[PDB]
């Protein structure tokens, strides 16, 4: 029987824009998607513990 | 001359605090990096 799974945290800025696109500051115009995904990932991480 | 392109050293910053009702000291956690890849530029913090 499984108990826990892999806890994953995702950096949305490096995934969507990248580590080389400093001109991609338009992700702040979309609002708070990264916060509401990081909250769900943090809840999953504290649930697996 | 062919060269690898490895990305920059990055990670997540997690602040550990006992609460503002107790004290104001905080401890940071740089997730996924070594003790040498953390910024040792504390003497030059005004350069950002």
């Amino acid at each position: 029987l499984p108990v826990s799974m892999t806890k994953t945290s995702v950096d949305c800025t490096m995934y969507i824009c990248g580590d080389s696109t400093e001109c991609s500051n338009l992700l702040l115009q979309y609002g708070s998607f990264c916060t509401q995904l990081k909250r769900a990932l943090t809840g999953i991480a504290v649930e697996q513990d | 001359e062919i060269l690898d392109i490895t990305p920059c050293s990055f990670g997540g910053v997690s602040v550990i605090t006992p609460g503002t009702n107790t004290s104001n000291q905080v401890a940071v956690l740089y997730q996924g990096v070594n003790c040498t890849e953390v910024p040792v530029a504390i003497h030059a913090d005004q350069l950002t």
